[PDB]
């Protein structure tokens, strides 16, 4: 993107929000070599690091304390998220920041502390979010301090707040929120959706099977299976709940017997259905793609397709 | 006698009625969290099947702690089941009898994968070793080909030490075909990502 | 009665709430008073309500605003009667006096003394059904310009239930399948139903009084004439206290939703409550619901002391075995009313075979989709789940788990929000231990410990170890210890080493 104008390392340099030539700061994670451009752009005074968080990152330019939570692991990947663009006094030059509170320096030489709009909202001592901790639930669902939101939905005590934080953490791949919701009280059957998990580590086979069990998002599940240890699990869901939107996708590339399948139940959804014409066509090409299957020239399935061709020629 | 303990006196009576001596025994003790002595009640009375809750619970526990040896002896226990839960014998190679061999052979093959991985790979990672000297001697004649990843394996297993030591063992005691085969399969594996800065160069270096 | 689109009800001695269902809420509903009419029946035909008492009979003109006034009145030569929209079949003591608008006998239809006096009169909207004194009923088609007999003269009720007192007749749309209750005699007084199937001249049997109620109104469903929607208040003899609730609340008024088979008698589908806004009588049944009654009053105008005219005193009682019916199209209506005929009676031709074996070119929205209650899902899987259609998806989501027989249909029967129907057939396939241990899945994992004990003490330890690790996962340490310890094989780790490491032995694993 250009020359690195300013380098803002941590104490070890395992992550750093360096400045580009344009002036926009960019969080860098060289441990796994990931670059996330910070939503704050333009010249800053400095990137001082949160002593309470190596991922949450305050940009204090003398104008605002641009906090930036860094979320490296999700369904997609690393992301830098603004936890608040909260103003800073010009005389309060940011020396360091702790717990979302920037410890600045006075003009005569002293130490002064500058909080932000929502970090201190979730810190203890804010009795607005402690005597009435529903605001801590809300703002911890905002700043992804959701364990504060977890505890606060415990105290404000309903299932839907638990499920709200449960999905809000399932999006960022945290499940103990969902456990706290559902395994205390769930709808009907998500604990048998969790029980059907293998010892495979790619997160796309995993989530793809998870939403095969949820019987939803079968295009994304089949796509995640195409990047998985097995691609044919995509076609599996495709015969499991009778789709052709990607049964044909894996059938043209993997299995003419799956083409013969797709055309067998296409004849079927046109046999009992009627319009035995395209049912006849689909039954006939089901016989053909059974004959030209990469597997066997499967005689019993072809005979079933021929019973189909019997009835569909009969009604043709 | 209204007692499972006083059942045993003849609730272990004449074989070919051992199903009848042990299942009337087994419905005294079986359903009350004692499906562990009811395992051996089932061993002759029916087949040992209410056995896998504890077995797979600690199998998954050992998988979690990367201590893959409780699951070793538990798949060995499943092999003891499927070696004695076969009415057809395992010794001869009739298809029923060879399949009778094969069921506990595959369970003991799970046992042996967990064995080899934990025992030898964990020699530096976290020491945990159990061995069978007759099995290890036959291994010293025939062990090399068992160590492929996707063949009835818990998966997620690194076999760096295991590949190296297993190849050496296959080389040593003879079966001169397998010595040459293990020369082709000596060691090429890498220590985990905490060692990535050094075993990038020491992948072949550290374990031949 | 909901007749001719006008759900007319009589809530008082003279007040006849002749509510057309299409009356605007700002338009007045049915308001009509009778001149102290000893009403032995009323016959309304889209603006000509004739009421009769046995000494006079007035026909009431009705507007579309339900302004009901007497168009004409006439004396009765016989107490009951029935109108062919201008010419009234009277229940004459020896014949059917087809008396005109002025009560003079326009046409003559005859029933001899072997039939008896044609006392029961009804035109079944195309078929004048005439149950006589001896219930020998010949039914008269009117699809031309006047009456002409359609169903031959034959006893409405059998000799074993003619001694049982015959009250009235509910003739079907074809005017042959005539439902007719028989209450028991003076020592018995138990209501049995005799659906006189004039298709075959047989006499159906359904003793409601031991079977759940004593029905008050009989009517067939307006969409399928075999669905006899039997309005049913619980009244009994002194032997049938089973269905009724306690004491004064003994009327759990539930419709015997019944597909009467024309061969094997009355066969029942479900007990659908009328209790929809203080409703204790079913006055009709539209397609998506059942048109029951309601309290008859005048709604106050919103935000003011004025009174808006009532919309309709007719509560549309939603029908319950028909799921994915009402939000969906009318292929649903045919397909799954037919399937529910296959439910109450028991058949296979209608929802499946009659639509396969005809060469019917289309792609329907709901070939059939509640059909899983006769254990078939593929009709909701290739019609719907080829694209997962939503307006039959209620019975599709039911349908993936009322396939439950533990034949890989358990796994499909437990996918998302739908283990409960798997449990329903766990009850049905005699495995209610799986009812238990999968009702633990619905969020009962706190008392799942003791219900697991009810299942297995191995299941006890499975649930306690999972539950101990459940609050270990939440963060709790000592309660994790206890339910670990309350698990019989969770107990084999916790007292063993220090009582204090199931969190911490879990911690060293990532280090390893």
């Amino acid at each position: 993107d250009g020359g690195i104008v300013r380098l803002f390392p941590q104490a070890t340099g395992a992550r750093l929000v360096f400045e580009d030539d344009k002036g926009a700061l960019h969080l860098f994670n060289p441990v796994n070599d990931h670059v996330v451009a910070v939503p704050y752009t333009g010249r800053a005074e400095t990137v001082m690091w949160d002593t309470s968080d190596t991922n949450v990152m305050v940009i204090g330019d003398g104008t605002a304390l641009h906090s930036f939570l860094y979320v490296p692991v999700s369904l997609t990947g690393p992301q830098v998220q603004d936890l608040g663009k909260q103003a800073v006094p010009a005389t309060h030059t940011p020396l360091t920041v702790c717990n979302g509170v920037v410890g600045c320096r006075l003009k005569s030489g002293a130490m002064d502390n500058v909080t932000l709009e929502s970090h201190k909202m979730l810190q203890p001592g804010d009795a607005v979010a402690r005597a009435a901790p529903a605001k801590r639930f809300a703002a911890a669902l905002k700043l992804y301090k959701l364990r504060d939101a977890v505890e606060c939905a415990k105290q404000l005590r309903q299932v839907e707040s638990w499920r709200t934080l449960a999905l809000a953490a399932l999006d960022v791949l945290d499940i103990d929120t969902a456990i706290n919701a559902y395994r205390e009280i769930g709808d009907a059957s998500m604990v048998l959706s969790l029980e059907r998990v293998r010892q495979h580590e790619d997160r796309n086979l995993l989530s793809a099977h998870i939403m095969v069990l949820l019987e939803k998002d079968y295009g994304q599940a089949q796509e995640l299976f195409l990047r998985s240890s097995v691609p044919r699990a995509a076609l599996e869901m495709r015969m499991d709940l009778k789709h052709w939107t990607d049964a044909l996708k894996l059938a043209e590339q993997l299995d003419p017997d799956a083409i013969a399948t797709i055309c067998k139940e296409h004849g079927a959804m046109l046999e009992m259905t009627g319009e035995y014409s395209n049912a006849k066509s689909h039954y006939q090409q089901a016989l053909d793609a059974l004959a030209v299957s990469v597997g066997p020239a499967q005689p019993d399935l072809e005979a079933a397709c021929k019973a189909g061709i019997a009835r569909t020629t009969l009604q043709l | 006698a209204e007692k499972w303990d006083d059942a045993f006196l003849l609730l272990h009576a004449h074989p070919e009625c051992r199903q009848d001596v042990y299942l009337p025994y087994a419905k005294w003790l079986s359903n009350q969290d004692r499906f562990d002595e009811a395992r051996l009640a089932y061993q002759e009375g029916g087949f040992p099947s209410l056995a896998t809750r504890i077995l797979e619970q600690l199998c998954a526990n050992a998988v979690v702690e990367t201590r893959y040896a409780d699951a070793a002896f538990y798949y060995y226990q499943l092999a003891m089941e499927a070696l004695k839960s076969i009415k057809n014998p395992p010794s001869n190679m009739a298809p029923s009898d060879r399949s009778a061999l094969e069921r506990f052979t595959e369970l003991y093959d799970r046992a042996e994968v967990y064995y080899a991985y934990e025992v030898v790979h964990k020699s530096v990672h976290s020491p945990f070793r159990t061995t069978h000297p007759d099995t290890l001697f036959n291994a010293s004649r025939f062990l090399l080909m068992r160590l492929l990843p996707p063949r009835e394996v818990p998966l997620g297993v690194s076999v760096v030490n295991v590949v190296y030591v297993l190849a050496k063992q296959a080389v040593e005691a003879g079966a001169f075909k397998l010595a040459r085969f293990a020369y082709n399969k000596l060691q090429t594996l890498v220590l985990p990502a905490a060692w990535q800065a050094e075993v990038d160069l020491a992948s072949v270096v550290i374990r031949s | 009665k909901f007749r001719d689109g006008v759900a007319i009800m009589q809530v008082a001695v003279d007040r006849v709430v002749l509510e057309n269902l299409e009356v605007e809420p700002q338009r007045p509903p049915g308001r009509l008073q009778l001149q102290d009419m000893q009403l032995l029946g009323l016959d309304l035909s889209k603006g000509l309500l004739l009421v009769w008492d046995g000494e006079r009979a007035e026909v009431y003109k009705v507007t579309e605003t339900n302004d009901i006034m007497p168009a004409s009145q006439f004396e009765t030569t016989s107490r009951c009667m029935a109108i062919n929209n201008d010419s009234v079949y009277r229940a004459a003591e020896n014949k059917v006096e087809v008396v005109n608008m002025a009560g003079t006998v326009k046409q003559t239809l005859m029933f001899d003394d072997n039939h008896g006096s044609p006392t029961s009169m009804d035109v079944a909207r195309d078929y004048l059904a005439v149950v006589t004194s001896a219930n020998i009923v010949r039914i008269l088609k009117v699809a031309g310009r006047e009456a002409k007999p359609h169903a031959g003269p034959a006893p409405l009720c059998p000799p074993e239930l003619k001694d049982w007192k015959v009250m009235a007749m509910r003739a079907n749309g074809n005017g042959n399948l005539v439902a007719a209750l028989v209450v028991g005699p003076e020592p018995a007084r138990a209501v049995r139903l005799v659906v006189w199937c004039g298709e075959t001249n047989t006499h159906h049997v359904h003793d409601f009084t031991p079977e759940g109620r004593q029905p008050v109104q009989l009517m067939f469903d307006t969409v399928e004439p075999k669905l006899l929607v039997v309005q049913c208040t619980p009244v009994f003899t002194e032997a049938n206290v089973d269905e009724r609730p306690h004491g004064d609340a003994a009327h759990v008024v539930d419709c015997a939703i019944i597909f009467v088979d024309p061969d094997k008698g009355i066969l029942l589908q479900e007990y659908q409550p009328i209790h929809t806004g203080g409703a204790t009588a079913c006055i009709g049944s539209c397609a998506p619901h059942l048109l029951t009654n309601k309290k008859s009053m005048v709604q106050p105008a919103p935000g003011s002391g004025a009174f808006q005219p009532f919309t309709s005193n007719v509560s549309k009682a939603i029908m319950t075995s028909f799921q994915g019916m009402q939000d969906s199209d009318d292929k649903t209506r045919r397909a799954l009313l037919d399937f529910s005929f296959n439910l109450a009676t028991g058949n296979m031709d209608e929802a499946f075979r009659s639509v396969k074996a005809i060469k019917n070119p289309a792609v329907w929205e709901n070939m059939a989709h509640m059909c899983i209650r006769n254990k078939r899902l593929d009709v909701a899987e290739h019609c719907l789940s080829n694209m997962e259609h939503a307006r039959g998806a209620r019975a599709l989501r039911e349908a993936k788990s009322i396939e439950e027989a533990d034949a890989r249909v358990a796994t499909v029967a437990v996918h998302l929000g739908m283990i409960e129907d798997a449990k329903k057939l766990y009850i049905a396939c005699e495995r209610y231990d799986l009812l238990n241990q999968l009702y633990r899945a619905c969020g009962q994992w706190d008392k799942a410990l003791e219900v697991a004990e009810k299942n297995d003490r191995i299941h006890l330890k499975s649930t306690h170890y999972a539950y101990g690790q459940f609050m270990e996962r939440q963060g709790d340490m000592e309660g994790a210890r206890k339910h670990y310890e309350a698990a019989g094989c969770g107990l084999v780790e916790v007292p063993r080493m220090l009582f204090e490491a199931e969190k911490f032995t879990e911690l060293q694993n990532y280090i390893q």
